[PDB]
Parts: C-alpha cells; structure tokens; sequence
C-alpha cells in the first residue's frame, strides 16, 4: 500500500544517511568504519561521492539501507525498561559485528 | 637525531597529555626526555605531573562498572587494530577517542583513565588478560588470564 | 558533539521510519526492510522512549548494500 | 513545467551540497569560492539533511548567476579567460 | 583535487540548466533565473565546449539569496 | 617556551613544503638561521637555494606575472578584508588557493610563495598598487603612483 507520503520518508533517509556517512567519513576514515561497520574500500566509495551522485542514490524510492540487529532475542533484551547499560551493551557487540566488503 | 623526529614525538606527547596520559605512558611512547615532559606537562596543564607510578594491576579490571568500560573500550581497539590497518599508540589513542565519546551519552564519568587504558593494552599485548565469549549474548568481554569459557556470563546479562 | 548529535537523530530517523513500515503493512515491509517477522515485531512494539534510547548511540544503527 | 521541476529541484540541492561541503571543510575557503558571507556560510554548515530537501524543491532556482555584466561575459567565451573570470569573481561583495 | 570536480560539475550543471530553460522560454526563463535578456541570449548560443571551460574554475559560478 | 617552540617548528615545515626561500622562515618564524637549514635539509633533499631575497617590483608588471600576482592578491586581499585571519596565515591560505587555480590550466607555478610573500610585504610598505580598469574592472597590480583614466588591463588588452 505504500505509496505517497510514505515514498517522502523513505527518500528523505536515504539521503540523512548518506549525508552523515560521507560527513563520517571525511572527517576520519578509520572512526567513520568503526560507526558504519564497514569496510575501509566502501568507506573510500562514500566520501568520494559528489553532489550530482548524492542525488541519484538518495531519491532511489527503495530502502538503501538494512538494520544492524538481526538477532530479536538480543534485541529485546536491548531494550528493555534492569540496568540502563543497555547503550553501552550494543556497542560491544556491535563493535564485533563484521564490516561489509 | 632528526628535527621532524623531534618534531613529530613532542607532537604525540601532547596529544597524550590532552587525554591526560600520566608520565610514564609519556616516557614509553616518546624519546623525549623525561625532564622536558615535565616542562612540558607543566606548560600545558597547570600543575606539574602526579609523581604517582604506573597502576599495572588486573583487579581493577575485573570490577564490573570497570570491566564494562573496558570491555567497551578494547571493542574499539581491537577493531582498530584488525580492521582499520591501525597499530600502536595512535591506535590505543583512537579507540579512547571513541571511548570519550561514547561516555558523553551516558553521561557518567570517565572511569576508565587513559593510562589504565594503556595498562590495559600492555596487558593483552602480554598475555596476561583474556577475551572471554559471552553464553548468552555473544559480546566479548575481558576477564582474568586462563579463566574457563562455555560456563562465561557477561556483567550485563547477569550483574550482581 | 555535533558529529553525536547527527548520529543520533539519523538513528530516531530510522527506527521512525521502519516503525511506520511495519505497523502499515508489515507481510511487506519485512521485504522492503529486509528484516525478519520477529524482529518487525519488536519494532512496532517499542515505544517513543525506548526509540529514543535505542537511537542514543556513538554508532551508527543500520549498514548499506 | 512538468518535468523542468525536476532539474530545478535537482540542481537546488546539489548546490547546497556543495555549500556545506566547502563550508565544514574551510570555513574562509568556501566563502571566496561560493563568494558569501560569513554569516550565511556559518549557516550552511549547521543545516540538516531535511532542511535542505525543503529548499531544493521550492520550484525556484534558489542559486542565482554571479554575472550580470553580458559585455564581459561575450567577451570571456571566446586562453587565460579561465584566469580572468577568478579575479573579477574574488573582487565581487558578499 | 576532487574539490574541483564538484565545483566543475556544479557549475556545469547550472549552465546547462539555464541554457535548456532559456532556450525553451527565453521570456520565462529570465523571471525563474533572475538574468537580463543580454545574459540569456548570450546563454543560448553557448556550445557545450564554452560551456565546459566556462564552468571550469575554482570558484562557485553562481551565488545564493 | 617549548610549546612556543613547537608551533613556530611546525609552521617552519609548512613554509618548507610550500616552497618557502631560507630568508622568508628567518622573517616569520623564531627559529635559528641554522636550524632553518638543517630542517630544510631534512625535509627537501638539498640545502636551502642559496639565493637571496627578490625584492624588485619590475617583474611584478611583467606581462604573465602580472596575472598571476594579481589574481594571488585578489584571493589575498579577501583574506585579509572579510575572511578575518590575517598575518602569516592570510599569506598561506591565498597562496593554496592560487596554486588550486593552476591545475585547472595546467601551467606551470609562475608565482613563487617567496615572491607572493615579497608582493604581499611590498603592499604592506606601499610600494605596489592596486589599478582599477577601466574596461573590465578587475583591479590589478600597478607600480606606486601609477595614474588611472587609462589603465587597461594586460588580458583586455596584451
Ligand atoms: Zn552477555
Ligand atoms: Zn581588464
């Protein structure tokens, strides 16, 4: 059923995303892998991306992007409502999780 | 001998003494004297060096609140290291980069110094503290040398 | 702090989104998203708190093709 | 009308792209190239990714040319007209 | 170096979209690109050869409100 | 002060790898004459070139270095009037910009940073002058007490 202003939610996060990855990138490239989970060739693919290229990649009206968390028993005890930790525990594994090349 | 040589250690000293590196850490990772630090420390930060010497002890590590931060922080490093074509010093101080700044969200202190982040490499580095697999989530935290796994429970999925 | 500060809201912005996804159409959005039904359970579960926390990270919560 | 929107819009964004790419990377730097304020550059570098999409798509070139004068103009697109038009862009006020 | 390719195509693609709107509705296109007439028809006759040196610079070849 | 030293040493290097004359580190650094040498040495594989200072304004209306100096000074001046950084620093920062404008027409560095540092000291003792033209309206390089209502630009007019 997704069509009209869910299509506009969709660009626009594609775009937000591409947007702090090559800011992430830029600024350092090894800090920038670490936060993305990804590799160094990727990375190197994401900075060099122009404006004219940003545009192309962000309207593309499909979900660019795929979560991080794939396992719902990890998730859920995530976030939970007893520690509060639970920031710092997802970065552990997620800092574990292998990048993408 | 070399001017840049020179020029480039009293860079990395500074940049240890921002992360509030203590004198030994300084000593061990730059070739300028242990006298010009201490002018140096003292030109930077208000007051001279602590005078207290190097902690070197696995206890710290393996209180809970400490062993999160650290198992935290090793993630980083050990990141870097592996995947970010990184070693050394400039690694162990990007990964306390990361450290620092992930401890702004929580909002609580810094309770992992960058010597003892530092003592925490050397450790790892010396086989005398190890990488134990958790049961139940999978996250790798860091516990005493030769402790068994396949009965590990990490500090968040079961405190005390 | 503003590199933190961008990171968190694209983080809010997914979740949002995949949140919305999945509580319209969620046989669909499970393709779309490329996630699995337990896990579109537990996003349309999580409340605007919980969203928020989830999101307050120095990392980066979804990776690209 | 019609499908001149999408240029228009396309080209919108690009430009402030660009904007905020200069501005993050030198602050003074990007103000001689997009010959701008320090103000309206400082501006650009705190805009958000949703704040740009809204000005893109205003169905209005938001960018305006910096040439006015056509005599000059002829004349330069006629070897160093490459080096000419730098010096009258960097005399230009913000 | 890169720095200049933006810049380059940024410039060029303004280029080209003030030439394709001037050349469609040269009466319409001056109100949208705020420009004389004198500038607009100079825009037209442009190659793309002109275009591409023109565009060729260091600096952004058009400002902003 | 060893952090006063350590900046001073850094600039030094920056210098250096623009291109930067022995004479022109002894100006706008506090390191030693022989220091600069030893630096230089490390750095670039030869010792400093020997040669003095330029100071002389007859090339600066020569036909090309008339250009560059002018389109150097022009990203100068905005250095300095709006960009809020002046100093060694407005120098440098000019000097970036006029070696990026070079790779686009692909000639070869015809302003030396000694010379784009000597033109910018020779505007600051008001030897050099700043010319309107009057066709195109660019403002260039002119020798002091130069009169207007007749300049012409060298690109208007070779
Ligand atoms: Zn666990
Ligand atoms: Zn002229």
């Amino acid at each position: 059923l997704e069509s009209s202003e869910v299509l506009q939610e969709i660009r626009e996060v594609n775009l937000a995303y591409l947007l702090l990855a090559q800011r992430l990138v830029r600024e350092n490239q090894v800090e920038a892998m670490f936060r993305l989970g990804v590799s160094k060739e990727i990375a190197d693919i994401l900075a060099k991306l122009t404006s004219a290229q940003l545009v192309k990649l962000a309207a593309s009206n499909m979900v660019l992007c795929r979560f991080r968390f794939d396992d719902h028993a990890l998730l859920s005890t995530l976030t939970h409502t007893s520690h509060d930790m639970q920031q710092i525990h997802a970065a552990i594994l997620l800092a574990r999780q292998p990048v993408e090349s | 001998k070399s001017v840049l040589q020179d020029a480039n250690q009293t860079q990395l000293a500074i940049e240890l003494i921002g992360l509030g590196a203590r004198l030994q850490v300084l000593e061990a990772e730059t070739t300028l004297s242990r006298d010009r630090l201490i002018r140096l420390y003292k030109e930077l930060r208000g007051v001279s060096p602590p005078k207290g010497m190097l902690p070197f002890s696995t206890d710290w590590f393996t209180t809970w609140l400490p062993n999160i931060h650290s198992s935290l922080f090793f993630s980083a490093y050990q990141f870097m290291v592996q995947e970010g074509e990184t070693v050394g010093i400039r690694a162990v101080v990007a990964a306390y980069r990361l450290y620092l700044e992930h401890v702004s969200l929580l909002g609580g202190e810094i309770v992992l110094s960058f010597t003892r982040a530092w003592t925490l490499v050397r450790f790892f580095e010396s086989n005398m503290l190890q990488l134990s697999r958790c049961t139940c989530c999978g996250g790798q935290f860091v516990t005493h040398a030769y402790e068994p796994h396949a009965n590990f429970v990490c500090s968040l999925c079961r405190p005390p």
